[PDB]
RNA sequence: GAUGGGGAAGCUCCGUUUCAAAGGCCUGAUUUUAUGCAGGCCACCAUCGAAAGGGAAUCCGGUUAAGAUUCCGGAACCUGGAUAUGGAUUCUUCACGGUAACGUAACUGAAUGUGGAGACGUCGGCGCGAGCCCUGGGAGGAGUUAUCUUUUCUUCUUAAC
RNA sequence: GCUUGUGACGGCCCGUGAAAAUCCACAGGAAGGAAUAGUUUUCAUGCCAGGUCGUACUGAGGUCUCCAAG
């Protein structure tokens, strides 16, 4: 079975952004002109939330709760599939190739992304997409 | 014997050798049966348990080394995992082994 | 000693105030195999390091040495 | 054919007191002592020349900028990216394998 | 300025979005400047030759009303030769001409 | 080899972390019977011992009766410290590209944990570089020559950074 | 070719190959950062300073050591 699909998490293993965890939002299994290769587009975070306690009040927990997102193309030899899953439909027609390769498209992918994952991180669902992987 | 089990398969079926293109297999599903030898890296080991556990695939861990499952598919080198894209002309799957 | 291929870069030096000679050098050389020409080297004593200038040209040195400040103590060779 | 003599006070054939006989503008040969060279920063997992890191004196590695001192991935200026790779892989499947224990020991309790 | 240094002579950040094309006119001095924000800016630049002076650059007008296509403004921007006249390419599947 | 200890009538010897109270840092609205200081973090041990071991950074030309990597001229580099300006830190709050190895003018990072350099046996052949040696042409000078000899000798240089 | 420097290999061992000062880096996530100069200077440019002692010469059955033309 094509594991490999719209709503699943995996691991980068590779370039600046190894270890940070993605979701791939649009598999290419037989790669394109540009990037001849199975690969897939994902939208991962790379300033993970960091933690808030109660002691932390108005201006700490707007800091700790912001979010820094990443949006690359990514070869399947460099992505690590998860068994885990997550929600996809809110930034499906955002991220494309047209998307990639021309900015500031990637800007307003990058907006969309941005506050889609914060109002996901908030009404606290989904913590294990948003804690760090410890490696 | 699982020597003629698969002996068969690689003179008449599609198949395919070793660690990357295994993995590329999995990726696409078009795996049906792995066949991992014994003295594998604990690290690729696990890798490719994990893999066919999300692609939903049948895992048979071959009895010995890599020496031997070269010998098994009747090559003079060594291979460390064996898939099976297209099962021959025997009952493989549906086997114990 | 560092090589600045760079006209106005030379001018701003010279207005620094902390400056007080520059030296313009005259050479003889040739070019690929052909012909003889003259070669200009504008230097300044940078305030760490000498700065030079190499212009092939002899028209854009006939205009620099002119274009320099009047006040500024300028030395041939 | 000039014969060339020490410069510095050492008159034994050190590590550190290394000879190379250069011309000089003088037209004659005199000798130059040789800086003892610097080495390739090392993978402390792996024990190989981690690429995109400046090779420099232990303290030469100060005046530098930090752009010549680490790359830039996680473990970056430490690290080889096959040690870093490994590592990202094998601290995934530990930390998934503690999950299936806790998914085996919950089981087991409930059948007692 | 190729006589000036290696950094450059006057940093100019205004645009909202990705600077797309930045073209020269020619003839006149002129150049343009047409942003992914659907949004051209002309600018008057001065080249003093002989003299060791220092090129000064004024800005002139902000040449707007492209549509925006999916974070998309002006493709690219290209003078006419001879006049001070500009040919814009923008995302909304219309390229347009500006006049004096 | 002191210190703590323990011997020794003693001069002094044993011992080098030992059953030593061996000390140097952080937190705080000022510490609630009213202006008397509370809580926490870390757990080995002074020092001497190398002008051949490890080690920040200097070269060239010149100069005296006798001094030179030290003096002079020129040109450099290293280390430490205040601070000043430009640039960056983006619509305001710690930057981005590349599939990737990685790249960049920057691109905060405390306690604590870790890694690299320092930092390392000996030989063999092979590759590459510098100096020396051999040599062709050419630009100068000294020589020998009755004979033969486009002859013999010498100069033709390029430092740190 | 000689001198010397460096690179990749291959032998020789259960012989696995001084220490420390010093310098750099990573993990970590404490703290800080805006509307008459926000926070940060491992980016560029600019400023100042660097104490004591040795330093001459010789060094040739009879102490050690370097350079080495045809």
């Amino acid at each position: 079975a094509k594991f490999l699909k719209a709503g699943k998490v995996a691991v980068v293993v590779r370039g600046r952004y190894a270890g940070k965890k993605v979701v791939i939002v649009k598999p290419h299994d037989e790669g394109s002109k540009s990037h001849p290769f199975g690969h897939a587009l994902v939208a991962g975070i790379e300033r993970y939330p960091l933690k808030v306690t109660k002691k932390h009040g108005a201006k700490k927990v707007a800091k700790r709760t912001k979010i820094k997102p990443f949006i690359k193309v990514v070869n399947y030899n460099h992505l690590l599939p998860t068994r885990y899953t997550l929600d996809v439909e809110a930034f499906k027609s955002v991220v494309s190739t047209e998307t990639f390769e021309q900015p500031s498209q990637r800007e307003e992918a990058k907006k969309v992304v941005k506050k889609a994952f914060e109002e996901r991180h908030q009404a606290g669902k989904n913590q294990w997409f948003f804690s760090k992987l410890r490696f | 014997s699982i020597n003629q089990k698969l002996a068969l398969v690689i003179k008449s079926g599609k198949y395919t050798l070793g660690y990357k293109s295994t993995v590329k297999s999995l990726r696409q599903g078009k795996s049906k049966l792995i066949i991992i030898a014994a003295n594998t890296p604990v690290l690729r080991k696990s890798e490719l348990e994990y893999y066919a556990m999300l692609s939903k695939t049948k895992v048979y861990y071959f009895q010995g080394g890599n020496n031997e499952l070269g010998t098994a598919v009747g090559k003079l080198f060594r291979v460390g995992v064996v898939s099976i894209l297209e099962a021959g002309d025997s009952d493989i799957l549906t086997t114990l082994a | 000693a560092r090589e600045i291929t760079d006209i106005k870069q030379f001018l701003e030096l010279t207005r620094r105030a902390d400056v007080k000679t520059a030296t313009v050098k005259i050479n003889k050389k040739l070019n690929k195999a052909g012909k003889p020409f003259r070669q200009t080297k504008f230097k300044v004593r940078g305030s760490s390091s000498l700065y030079t200038l190499v212009i092939n040209d002899a028209g854009k040195a006939k205009k620099l040495i002119q274009s320099l400040p009047p006040t500024l103590k300028v030395n041939r060779l | 054919a000039q014969r060339v003599t020490f410069r510095r006070r050492n008159p034994y054939n050190t590590r550190s007191n290394k000879i190379k006989v250069v011309k000089t503008p003088g037209g004659i040969l005199r000798a130059q002592h040789v800086k003892k060279l610097a080495t390739r920063p090392k993978c402390g997992d792996c024990g190989s020349a981690l690429q995109g890191i400046s090779t420099l004196r232990p303290r030469q590695y100060a005046t530098v900028s930090k752009t010549h001192k680490t790359v830039s991935r996680a473990y970056g200026g430490s690290r080889c990216a096959n040690c870093v790779k490994e590592r990202i892989i094998r601290a995934f499947l530990i930390e998934e394998q503690k999950i299936v224990k806790k998914v085996v020991k919950e089981q087991t309790e409930a059948a007692k | 300025d190729l006589d000036l240094a290696s950094t450059p002579y006057k940093t100019l950040r205004y645009h909202e979005k990705a600077v797309r094309s930045v073209n020269f006119h020619k003839k006149l001095p002129l150049f343009s400047s047409a942003a992914d924000d659907g949004t051209i800016h002309v600018f008057h630049a001065t080249v003093y030759d002989d003299m060791m002076k220092n090129p000064m650059i004024v800005p002139l007008k902000k040449l707007t009303g492209h549509k925006v296509i999916n974070s998309l403004g002006v493709l690219d921007a290209i003078w006419h030769p001879r006049e001070a006249w500009l040919f814009s390419a923008g995302a909304d599947n219309t390229a347009r001409l500006w006049t004096t």
